[PDB]
RNA sequence: GUAUGUCUAAAGUUAUGCUCUUAUUUACUAACAAAAUCAUUGAACUAG
């Protein structure tokens, strides 16, 4: 029954609270709630923003939550791997304080972009060719932005949520 | 390379001279054969 | 065979005989790829 | 293509009909006494 | 002798000129009196390095002729692909291979291909109801594929709602087609670079086989056998198409073609790169460099940013154990600024980066670009900068190209000196760069909270006051700054808490500092100047360049008016 | 300018370079993208002892012994010159035959409830070039080189110098504004311009932008 | 380096990498700004806190690797025992250079750790010996004014001198019993 | 910028006067460095 088992899920949805905790972010044993946490707060946004459709980006709204959903799909599945949920939780942990936006974006730029050296890569820049330009090159080695389509789509959608939240707690 | 220009040059002129200019001519017989002597000198070369 | 009994296994060879480097090669690993006539002459006449 | 593997002779050509190979067609009278065999791979080789 | 050689025309014919897309053969004015090697030809050069001069003005000859120098009609010489190009060399030239490679350096060849094949995708993804398409399908076809000249694959598919009558393969400007009988659903695109020489420069002729070649060829790629086959020559700046057409394609190929080929900038960087080979150069500059007079431009609403690059690649030198002494990488940062809002960007660029490389003056300029078009990637389109400013000419090159996927974004440059090298002296920012441990990006605002109090203009005058100030002399500046203990600097924070009356004293001083110590250097009286005369001072206007003529007329029509 | 080699024209021909105006190539309007010339697959059309037919000898003869022809390098290369769809017909009769011969899983659907719903390349694909939206047109607004995209919006042309300047919007328009306030505080503080007093670097707005801001702010409520 | 405080990555701050070869020893500035380094690869290298570049480098020639650092009252020099059987002396201030008198000489030292120290006022050096002695030598003159005989007939590798005592030193080796001399 | 050389450090366990502070002079070394007259042009380029 796909009606009862949906109409559960969104009951048992508010068993949990979203206030994410330092110590929580890289818990191995944690990581389903601390997931499915990420994914609550996220929706939180949204209602915020739909509560405030009018008068902030509309036309951003549904394309956002479009490149959300297989964010938060991979979250409620506990599928998003290890590394990225710590980044996103950072972000989302730093959103809820109350004056950390600048630290949420720091957080953001980690999620992004990270520590990788050479987060694209470039290929032969000049026309002396050596073996090390080998490694430059990128590639698998890339940034969290180049995975997919897909997961830059989620993730600037996360920056834009960032933008939403700074606008919101300003005005408001 | 030489030799087989030559051949082709005699061969194209005495196979093309009511038809023109194309493709078709496939009269291999000479330039083969230049190969084929080519490869008689060049066995004791690439053995050695 | 002769290629990567020599240690060239930066050097392929393609089904058409042609030679090529698979990577950017340090001037050791040229110097040692430094394959001669002999090679070459029987790689194009595979080629042929 | 250089990547693309030698064909198996025995699982893509041997089953495979051959085509018509460059035959004049001869005149059964003009032509009488080569037409049985002058297409022949070693013509006559047979006839004692 | 040349009117025996067929005239102008008839030469020209033999050369790379249509290749770089100049106007006329008028402007063809060699600088036959600079170059590199005549800023080399001084220097303290090793007699190796002396005779490897000449080898540049032999590659700008070579260049020139390559067309002829290549051609495809000679007597024997098999044929070697260029490294990532889709072009052959019909026998072993190193000085035509090695200026080809320049041209081509960056991987110019496939983004050339993968902006092409993007801009046929965003034109049909405005098309579908129109042209009655389901869908289009960018292709995830291999890395290589656009210099893989033997065999292809679609880079482009589109699915029908229904299904199209499609007419016979024909040529793009082929009229009347008729598109009754064949009828399919899916069509695919198929986008051919190819480099043209002397002899073999007919694109028809080469998009009609190619189209043949590989739908009748036995292998397995496209996924019916319909669809267009589109060819651009690089080296003589054309194009054609060939392929199947249904009612309204063939106009709306037409057009695009004639707009990517005139509008790509890929295409457009491809040229450049040409006439920089040759040394030809002609003034198409058609907006003004950021100058000291349209810095207001600065403080639009448009989100801009600056990039400054001077502190990418940084050197302490040590002794070495042969006794000579070597430079050896420390952290650095690359510095992105937002003028309007005072956030800046700031890169730690970890010595890891450069690892095993050398040849770093290079590529730290690349490592700027990718790391801006990485920094750009990570914003949502609607906060990615309209404009990026680049202070430095040696970034224009790499940036430009790597902003080839970025193609909204408009890159200008600027007359403007500006101070930001001087951002690391800024103590809480040369603490950050030198403790960094890995690859990072920090912000901090460069502004503080003075938005709370003036404007950003206001703002970004002050900021240049003090970086300028610690760019003329750091301590006496730094001293400025500390001159009152109890103003502490707070955390969060890059300057001293000052109220704007205080400010005001702080910026006479920065002022002062910066004027006497310019006046003193260049022993000019700075009280006989004239108001612009100083603000070019302050923001360090190239006073060669003509906004400071334009500017002067601009003044003197009012010592006319009154 | 031209050097006399080039400007001089031949006696026998006798615009100022009219000799070498001939002009495929246009070395007067190179910049052009030039489309492809089209292909022309163009032919044209004593007794001899064997087959009867004059014009050649018993040994040239193409009958066997007894008792339209084709009109530039690629013109000549091309294997496919003489083609009228031969091979391509074959191709689709062999494609048209074989034509012939032949949910959400609840965490999606909870996602999309909530939501309210029904390596790689790095350019994104949402976000069309600018320059695409004019292919119907001739003019070119997007400048190729610094990827400005002209605008009545943005800007405007000078027509006098060519150039395009961006107009002045927010903040722009205050700096602006402060601008001429600093301008006329010269001219009003008497400092002026031809003489070579020592306090004119007081006046001069980039050198004092928090006293001119706030003296604007200031007089602005006096007006 | 390390910062107990900090639970990312078990707290290591920052790492120093510029060396060739196995550290030697370490010694912190006393007002702990900059430290010193010495290590296998024959060189010194003095370094700012929590920065990865070496601020300065003393390398020579004739230059033996040190396997030993210390610091002297003063604060103005620090010393160094070198594998070529001397103690070296250095200036705390920018530039660092050797100082080319005090020089301490006498002892053997070569193929073993040796510690050397400062008497309380900083008026001597004494350093361990390898054939169970302890040296000591006048910090003006650099003097060898005395070198005690260590039971036990073991290398004496470990000295260290009081901190408030006139005279009270320790020492101890190989032997294992740890002596007092005064 | 090369050639080229060197390093890579647990475990995969073999039995028992003369100096100092510091402000300069001079030499050597640095592929470190886009340096303001003589509608924007040395510009990514040089090695035994
Ligand atoms: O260059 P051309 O004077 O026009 O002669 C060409 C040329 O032959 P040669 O240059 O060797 O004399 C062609 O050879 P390639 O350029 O391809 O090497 C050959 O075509 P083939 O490829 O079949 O050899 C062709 O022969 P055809 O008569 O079929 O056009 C022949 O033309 P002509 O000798 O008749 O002038
Ligand atoms: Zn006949």
């Amino acid at each position: 029954n796909r009606p009862e088992r949906i109409q559960e899920a969104i009951a048992q949805d508010k068993t949990i609270s979203v206030i994410i905790d330092p110590s929580q972010i890289g818990s191995t044993e944690g990581k389903p709630l601390l997931s499915m946490k990420c994914n609550l707060y996220i929706h939180e946004i949204l209602s915020r923003w739909k509560a405030s459709l009018e008068a902030y980006h509309p036309e951003l709204f549904l394309d956002t939550k479009k490149a959300l959903f297989p964010l938060l799909l991979q979250l409620r599945r506990n599928q998003l791997a290890p590394d990225l949920l710590i980044s996103l939780a950072t972000v989302l942990y730093h959103l809820q304080q109350p004056k950390e936006i600048n630290l949420a974006v720091q957080s953001y730029m980690k999620l992004s972009i990270g520590n990788v050296a050479w987060p694209i890569g470039v290929t032969s820049v000049g026309i002396h060719a050596r073996s090390a330009h080998s490694k430059i090159q990128g590639g698998r080695n890339a940034a969290n932005i180049m995975i997919d389509e897909r997961t830059r789509l989620w993730i600037t959608s996360i920056k834009r949520l960032i933008t939403f939240e700074e606008w919101y707690t300003s005005n408001h | 390379i030489r030799a087989c220009k030559d051949l082709k040059h005699i061969i194209y002129y005495k196979f093309n001279k009511n038809l023109g200019k194309g493709p078709g001519c496939g009269f291999w017989q000479p330039a083969w054969r230049v190969w084929l002597n080519f490869l008689r000198g060049t066995i004791p070369l690439l053995e050695r | 065979l002769l290629i990567h009994r020599k240690g060239l296994t930066y050097l392929h060879l393609d089904y058409n005989f042609n030679l090529k480097p698979t990577k950017t090669l340090t001037t050791k690993e040229r110097k040692k790829s430094r394959l001669g006539n002999s090679f070459h002459l029987m790689r194009e006449l595979l080629k042929m | 293509d250089d990547d693309e593997p030698p064909l198996s002779y025995e699982q893509h050509i041997e089953n495979i009909e051959p085509l018509d190979p460059i035959n004049l067609p001869l005149d059964s009278q003009d032509d009488e006494y080569v037409k049985d065999w002058l297409y022949d791979s070693r013509p006559l080789e047979e006839d004692s | 002798v040349i009117q025996a050689l067929g005239g102008i025309e008839t030469i020209l014919e033999h050369t790379l000129f249509k290749g770089t897309g100049f106007n006329s053969w008028e402007g063809l004015f060699w600088e036959k009196a600079s170059g590199f090697e005549d800023s080399m030809q001084f220097k303290k050069l090793t007699h190796a390095q002396r005779t490897g001069l000449s080898q540049i003005p032999n590659r700008r000859f070579t260049l020139w002729w390559s067309p002829t120098i290549n051609r495809a009609n000679v007597y024997v010489g098999f044929l070697v692909q260029l490294d990532l190009t889709g072009i052959f060399l019909h026998g072993k030239i190193p000085t035509l291979k090695i200026s080809l490679i320049q041209i081509f350096r960056a991987h110019l060849w496939q983004k050339i291909h993968e902006s092409i094949v993007f801009d046929i995708c965003q034109i049909l993804d405005g098309e579908l109801d129109v042209l009655q398409i389901e869908s289009v399908t960018k292709e995830t076809v291999h890395p290589r594929k656009s210099y893989k000249m033997n065999s292809s694959a679609a880079d482009i598919t589109m699915e029908s709602v229904h299904e199209w009558e499609v007419s016979k393969p024909s040529l793009l400007h082929e009229t009347n087609d008729s598109f009754k009988g064949l009828i399919t659903n899916k069509m695919w695109f198929d986008v051919q670079l190819r480099y043209g020489d002397y002899d073999s420069h007919d694109i028809s002729r080469y998009v009609r086989a190619k189209f043949l070649d590989y739908t009748t060829d036995n292998v397995s790629m496209y996924p019916s056998p319909t669809g267009v086959m589109i060819g651009i020559d690089l080296a003589y700046n054309m194009y054609d198409a060939y392929g199947n057409w249904f009612n309204g394609l063939k106009p709306l190929i037409q057009n695009s073609m004639r707009t990517i080929m005139k509008a790509n900038p890929a295409l457009y960087v491809l040229r450049e790169r040409i006439r920089k080979g040759l040394q030809i150069y002609q003034s198409s500059v058609q907006e003004p460099f950021l100058n000291s007079s349209n810095y207001a431009e600065l403080f639009n609403n448009d989100i801009k940013l600056f990039v400054d690059d001077t502190n990418v690649y940084r050197v302490t030198v040590h002794k070495t154990f042969e006794g000579n002494v070597a430079t050896k990488a420390i952290n650095g940062c690359i510095f992105t600024l937002n003028p309007k809002t005072g956030h800046l960007f700031l890169k730690i660029i970890h010595t890891s980066v450069w690892a095993g490389q050398k040849r770093l003056s290079q590529l730290a300029k690349w490592k700027t670009a990718e790391e801006v078009s990485a920094l750009v990637r990570s914003l949502p389109k609607e906060e990615q900068p309209k404009q990026i400013i680049v202070t430095r000419k040696a970034m224009l090159d790499p940036l430009e190209v790597h902003m080839l996927d970025f193609p909204n974004i408009a890159i200008r440059p600027t007359e403007l000196r500006l101070p930001f090298s001087a951002a690391m002296s800024i103590d809480k920012l040369s603490d950050v760069v030198m403790k960094a441990t890995e690859p990072q990006m920090v912000l901090f605002n460069i502004y503080d909270d003075w938005l709370d109090r003036i404007s950003s203009y206001t703002a970004f005058s002050r900021l240049t006051l003090l970086l300028r100030a610690l760019k003329t002399n750091e301590e006496s500046a730094k001293m400025i700054l500390l001159s009152d203990p109890t103003i502490t600097i707070k955390s969060y924070h890059l300057w001293p808490s000052f109220t704007d009356e205080q400010w005001i004293t702080i910026e006479s001083q920065m002022r002062d500092l910066i004027l006497t110590e310019y006046g003193r250097k260049y022993n000019v009286n700075i009280s006989a100047l004239t108001q612009t005369e100083i603000k070019d001072i302050i923001l360090g206007q190239n006073i060669k360049a003509p906004s400071v003529k334009r500017q002067k007329m601009a003044e003197l029509e009012a010592a006319r008016s009154e | 300018h031209i050097p006399r080699y080039i400007r001089n024209q031949p006696w026998y021909y006798k615009d100022y370079l009219v000799h070498h105006r001939q002009k495929a190539l246009d070395i007067d309007n190179n910049s052009e993208p030039k489309i492809g010339m089209g292909i022309k697959d163009e032919f044209k059309l004593s007794f001899c002892r064997n087959c009867g037919e004059a014009g050649h000898k018993e040994k040239d003869c193409m009958e066997k012994p007894r008792k339209l022809v084709r009109a530039d390098w690629d013109s000549r290369k091309d294997r496919w010159y003489g083609y009228s769809g031969k091979e391509y017909n074959e191709l689709i009769s062999k494609w048209e035959r074989d034509k012939r011969n032949k949910l959400w899983d609840t965490d999606e659907e909870i996602e999309l409830m909530k939501l309210e719903l029904y390596r790689t390349s790095t350019r994104l694909r949402e976000d069309k070039a600018a320059y695409l939206n004019d292919i119907n047109s001739t003019e070119s607004n997007y400048d190729p080189k610094s990827r400005l995209y002209k605008t009545e919006t943005l800007g405007a042309v000078d027509e006098k110098s060519k150039m395009f300047r961006r107009h002045l919007t927010g903040e722009g328009l205050k700096l602006n504004e402060l601008n001429q306030f600093a301008r006329s505080h010269a001219k009003e503080m008497g400092i002026r311009d031809e003489i070579e007093d020592k306090e004119k670097v007081q006046h001069v707005l980039v050198a004092n932008p928090t006293k001119y801001e706030y003296l604007k702010k200031k007089r602005e409520q006096e007006e | 380096h390390y910062d107990d405080r900090v639970s990312e990555n078990q707290g290591l701050v920052q790492t120093y990498d510029h060396h060739l070869s196995s550290i030697l020893a370490l010694k912190y500035f006393p007002d702990g700004s900059k430290f010193i380094s010495s290590s296998e690869d024959k060189t010194v290298r003095i370094w700012e806190n929590q920065i990865n570049v070496p601020i300065k480098q003393i390398s020579d020639t004739a230059q033996h690797s040190m396997p030993f650092l210390n610091v002297h009252p003063s604060q103005n020099y620090f010393c160094a025992q070198s594998m070529d059987n001397r103690i070296y002396s250095f200036s705390l201030k920018p530039k660092y250079k050797r100082h080319p008198k005090k020089i301490f000489k006498g002892h053997s030292s070569a193929g073993y750790g040796i510690s050397l120290a400062f008497s309380g006022d900083g008026r001597y050096i004494c350093s361990g010996d390898s054939k169970s002695r302890l040296f000591t030598w006048d910090w003006n003159t650099s003097r060898l004014l005395n070198n005690i005989k260590i039971p036990g007939n073991k290398p004496i590798t470990q000295v260290d001198w009081h901190p408030q005592e006139t005279s009270k030193v320790i020492c101890s080796g190989a032997a294992g019993k740890i002596y007092v001399c005064d």
